[PDB]
RNA sequence: CCCCGCGGACGCUACGCCGCGACGAGUAGGAGGGCCGCUGCGGUGAGCCUUGAAGCCUAGGGCGCGGGCCCGGGUGGAGC
RNA sequence: CGGCGACGUCGGCUACCCACCCGACCCGUCUUGAAACACGGACCAAGGAGUCUAACACGUGCGCGAGUCGGGGGCUCGCAC
RNA sequence: GGGGACCGUCCCCCGACCGGCGACCGGCCGCCGCCGGGCGCAUUUCCACCGCGGCGGUGCGCCGCGACCGGCUCCGGGACG
RNA sequence: UUCAAGAGGGCGUGAAACCGUUAAGAGGUAAACGGGUGGGGUCCGCGCAGUCCGCCCGGAGGAUUCAACCCGGCGGCGGG
């Protein structure tokens, strides 16, 4: 007998996409080969993002992509996102962008192309930059989800600002005892 | 595309046989008759198949031409070889190797031709 | 009787299933893999005159 | 059902779904000189366990 | 699909996953939200503060239509008109500014979140916030009220 | 005489006897089919010495000789002549056998065809 | 103290332990020291390139 | 600048195949896999069957760690 | 490298009966603790117990995406499907 | 209320340059391959039989024996410091 | 009579428990069970002088036609 613990032997991580999308599986095959047969760590990151779930591949708005592309030294670089690129109607000027995405919204696609931009899929990105040279790997806001407002410390604990689960919002719904000093306590 | 069509029929096909911990594929131009991307006789732009002749002697070497991929009526060119075994294998070797027409199927077609010819010669007592 | 026998499928889902079905019906390997004996058919996006 | 450059004229809001992979020819992509130039050499020798003498 | 559920895997296991000691019994602890101030007090206090007690003034016969006042922010303001409208105004030589009627688009109040492009515009709304009015005048526009 | 396999390795079976169910000897109502004992005090489940053994993955056969018949072949069930030609290129590793429901007239043609293709049949003389 | 037996090995004990039962932790794997290249690849930066260097 | 030889095993169901190292108790409980099993529906097997289906019986031959499964013989008589 | 092979023998660790050596208390259940002088169980067959609806929460898959969704209604020879 | 103008997407055409004939196809050439028919009718080629032939592979119907090599292990002699 | 009464008016199939008879084996620690052998028996193995097949060598026979050229057809690849 040996003195070890076996509760952490099996690392919990995606070794493949749980999706049955045959097109996603094809470009997983392409980037499984690229990650193995190159020393590019860019291919390793892209490959493991391809396995990720939809909640782990948040959409990237056009405004956020433009703002990251406008940073110094990123001219003539390809914006790579492993997910959906989304139109942001809050912006009025779209510059010229070279973009690779898993998926682009129709309105966002029209805006990028009309501004002289270029849109690539991940198969075309492999031919353009097999090692991912001259690319900016972007990601949508991972915690930009309603669930994360409810996560954290319990709402009925001091110094916790987490949203409780309520069927309705109003003066009659969970605004009394434990929420104000007049009604017992507040914390 | 061959890779895309493979992802559709790798597990869902009328030619698929899955029995006794084994898997076989019964499409017309499958050498070795195995379910595999390399040996699938439907998904590739160029394929080679070896079948016994219509009568009980010789082999039929069918290749897939490159032009009418969506026109199955004229997509396959069938030739019949009815000579001695050594000469028959040489013709199949030259068709595959000299033309550079799917060289990865050279020995599979040659072995299948040998099996067909070996089955055509009369049994003994 | 109130087992919820029916399911609603988004219209964009359903239109996208039709597009996939139509695109697959023009590829010989997929139609053959359904076992349709399209051996001697002249052309698989198979179109005939309006006279029919 | 429209084209990719025309919306459908009989569905008032439908357009053809977009490909997430334009060229689904894995063999051709992998054999392209752009891919092959960036690759390291294949490691095809099999190293089996050595019997410790 | 019942073939994908835990019941198919719990056959042959006597307690069906509920345990030998505690068993699976009808209603231990009460039914529904029973004992929210008694034996379930910690859960209600921990996860649902404010649940117990009255706060505020009640109002009989509330009519939600009377309080109907949808709002739009300034960042989304130019989306209420066509793209032709905004390019024409920008390249217009004169001082002619387009009119945006947010009531027509379905909004009553104009809020002032975001920033406006540097071009004048006439905004028609039932209500304006103080900062929305200031930002509209900063780009040389005007705010006019409607009923 | 009979068609020989490509290779005939020595087949090693870790256990040659069936795993009988606990107390299947004492009751007709309990069949020999294996069932894992889950009782709190069951001595077979607790693995006391001298008791009925429990199947586990350690008894697994060598992957090189798994599903191998004593003759060195592996079996593929066939129902007609068409399914017999899938074994044409697997002649020396896989043997055909005819399904029980196949008629006497039809399995005569299967046996005749398999003799031609050098495919071994496990039940060649099965309705005659 | 109650769980171990220990002492001061001599030169012969070190040699026979390393040569007969010497295994290296190479890439978190237990690899038998059958070649000097296994020692030099992982310990060459420290000047140790053979079994004799490891024993020294 | 292969050529007296025109030739040269296998492979790669990539959900595949191959290599190396460590490890393996388990109630309550959790999860995964199941080419384990039952019934019915959409497809598919140019599937099986009165030249004998289902079912049942069997000192018959085997396969799987196992759930179980295939085949021989008998009975049976219309489906699987 | 040797011996032996048809009406007597050769191989078949499986499977039938028997013998011997070693090991071996009857399961299920509650329980700190069951072989218990703790309960249920004579035997066999067939039946027999986490289901459906609604509402939430989180995870995963799919479509679209600052939008999304026709589920109620209506239009399509009114209906083999 | 119309009818116009403009703008955005389109449309089939009249035409040139641009990258390529592509996994959208034809005609000509060039090389190669296969097939059919002639010629070639024998130191070529092919078919079947025989040798208790050789070289390779697989494997011996059953029961046995030996040899050397390597791994692990338990022991025994001899000699040196 | 019937194809069949091993379908004979509560009659398709006809399981298990339980019982009768026949056959084989055994029997003073109740039976039953796990592991290991041994004996006997029913069967299985076309068991019974025990593989196949690639090249080459030798012997004894047949058949065209072997290569290369000519004509025709069809393919693969390349072409400013
Ligand atoms: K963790
Ligand atoms: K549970
Ligand atoms: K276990
Ligand atoms: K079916
Ligand atoms: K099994
Ligand atoms: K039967
Ligand atoms: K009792
Ligand atoms: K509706
Ligand atoms: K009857
Ligand atoms: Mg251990
Ligand atoms: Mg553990
Ligand atoms: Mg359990
Ligand atoms: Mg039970
Ligand atoms: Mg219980
Ligand atoms: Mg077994
Ligand atoms: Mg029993
Ligand atoms: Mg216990
Ligand atoms: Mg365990
Ligand atoms: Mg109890
Ligand atoms: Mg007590
Ligand atoms: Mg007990
Ligand atoms: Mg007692
Ligand atoms: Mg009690
Ligand atoms: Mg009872
Ligand atoms: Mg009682
Ligand atoms: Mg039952
Ligand atoms: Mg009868
Ligand atoms: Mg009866
Ligand atoms: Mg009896």
């Amino acid at each position: 007998g040996v003195d070890i613990r076996h509760n952490k032997d099996r690392k919990v991580r995606r070794k493949e996409p749980k999706s049955q999308d045959i097109y996603l599986r094809l470009l997983v095959k392409l980037y499984r080969f690229l990650a193995r047969r190159t020393n590019s760590t860019f291919n390793q990151v892209v490959l493991k993002r391809l396995f990720m779930s939809r909640t782990n591949r948040p959409p990237l708005s056009l405004s956020r992509m433009i703002r990251k592309m406008k940073l110094p030294g990123r001219e003539n670089k390809t914006a790579v996102v492993v997910g959906t690129i989304t139109d942001d109607v809050r912006v009025q000027e779209v510059p010229k962008l070279k973009v690779c995405a898993l998926r682009v919204t129709s309105r966002a696609r029209s805006r990028i192309l009309r501004a002289g931009g270029k849109i690539l899929t991940f198969d075309q990105l492999a031919l353009d930059s097999p090692k991912g040279c001259g690319t900016v790997l972007l990601s949508g806001p991972r915690k930009g989800r309603e669930v994360y407002r409810h996560f954290g410390k319990a709402p009925g604990t001091p110094h916790s600002h987490t949203k409780p689960y309520v069927r309705s919002k109003g003066r009659k719904f969970e605004r009394a005892r434990g929420r104000r000093a007049s009604r017992g306590y507040k914390n | 595309s061959a890779h895309l069509q493979w992802m559709v029929v790798r597990n869902c096909s009328s030619f698929l046989i899955k029995r006794n911990k084994q898997t076989y594929s019964t499409e017309p131009n499958n050498l070795k008759a195995r379910n595999s991307f390399r040996y699938n006789g439907l998904i590739h732009r160029k394929t080679v198949g070896v079948e016994p002749a219509a009568d009980g002697k010789g082999v039929v070497v069918v290749i897939k031409r490159r032009s009418g991929q969506r026109k199955p009526a004229t997509s396959y060119v069938r030739t019949t070889i009815n000579k001695n075994a050594r000469a028959t294998l040489s013709s199949i070797r030259h068709m595959i190797r000299k033309n550079k027409y799917r060289p990865d199927l050279r020995m599979a077609a040659i072995r299948r031709a040998s099996a067909i010819l070996r089955s055509q010669k009369p049994v003994m007592v | 009787t109130w087992r919820r026998w029916h399911r609603r499928v988004n219209t964009t889902q359903k239109r996208y299933a039709i597009c996939s079905a139509l695109a697959a019906s023009a590829l010989p390997a997929l139609v053959m893999s359904k076992g349709h004996r399209i051996e001697e058919v002249p052309e698989l996006p198979l179109v005939v005159e309006d006279k029919v | 059902y429209g084209t990719w450059r025309k919306a459908a004229s009989l569905k008032s809001n439908y357009n053809l779904p977009m490909h997430k992979m334009i060229n689904t020819d894995l063999s051709r992509i992998l054999k392209s000189p752009e891919i092959q130039r960036a690759l390291r050499a294949p490691r095809k020798k099999i190293h089996r366990r050595v019997l410790k003498k | 699909p019942s073939r994908l559920r835990k019941t198919r895997k719990l056959r042959g296991h006597v307690s069906h996953g509920h345990g030998r000691i505690g068993k699976h019994r009808k209603h231990p602890g009460g039914r529904g939200n029973a004992g929210g101030l008694h034996h379930h007090r910690i859960n209600f206090d921990k996860y649902h503060p404010g649940y117990f007690g009255k706060v505020g003034m009640k109002h009989y016969h509330l009519k939600r239509n009377q309080s109907f006042c949808p709002t739009v922010n300034l960042d989304k303001l130019w989306t209420l008109v066509s793209e032709q409208t905004r390019v024409n105004a920008a390249k217009n030589k004169t001082g002619a500014a387009p009119i945006i009627d947010v009531v027509r688009s379905g909004y009553y109040k104009v809020l002032g979140k975001g920033k406006l492009p540097k071009q004048p515009v006439i905004v028609k709304a039932k209500f304006f916030s103080r900062r929305a009015e200031e930002k509209i005048k900063s780009v040389g526009g005007a705010c006019v009220l409607v009923a | 005489a009979a068609l020989r396999p490509l290779v005939k390795p020595k087949i090693v079976k870790k256990r040659t006897k069936k795993f009988i169910r606990h107390q299947s000897d004492r009751y007709v109502k309990i069949k020999r089919n294996w069932r894992k004992p889950r009782g709190i005090d069951n001595r077979v489940r607790r693995r006391f010495k001298g008791q009925i053994l429990m199947p586990n993955i350690g008894y697994g056969s060598n992957k090189k000789t798994k599903h191998m018949l004593p003759s060195g072949f592996r079996k593929f069930l066939v129902h007609n002549v068409k399914e017999l030609e899938v074994l044409l290129m697997c002649n020396k590793s896989y043997c055909a056998e005819i399904a029980h429901n196949v008629s006497s007239k039809n399995r005569k043609a299967i046996v005749e065809r398999a003799a031609q293709l050098a495919i071994r049949v496990t039940n060649p003389n099965a309705r005659l | 103290e109650p769980y171990i037996a220990w002492g001061y090995p001599n030169l012969k004990s070190v040699n026979e332990l390393i040569y007969k039962r010497g295994y290296g932790k190479i890439n978190k794997k237990r690899i038998a020291l059958t070649d000097n290249a296994l020692i030099a690849r992982s310990l060459g930066k420290y000047g140790i390139i053979c079994m004799e260097d490891l024993i020294h």
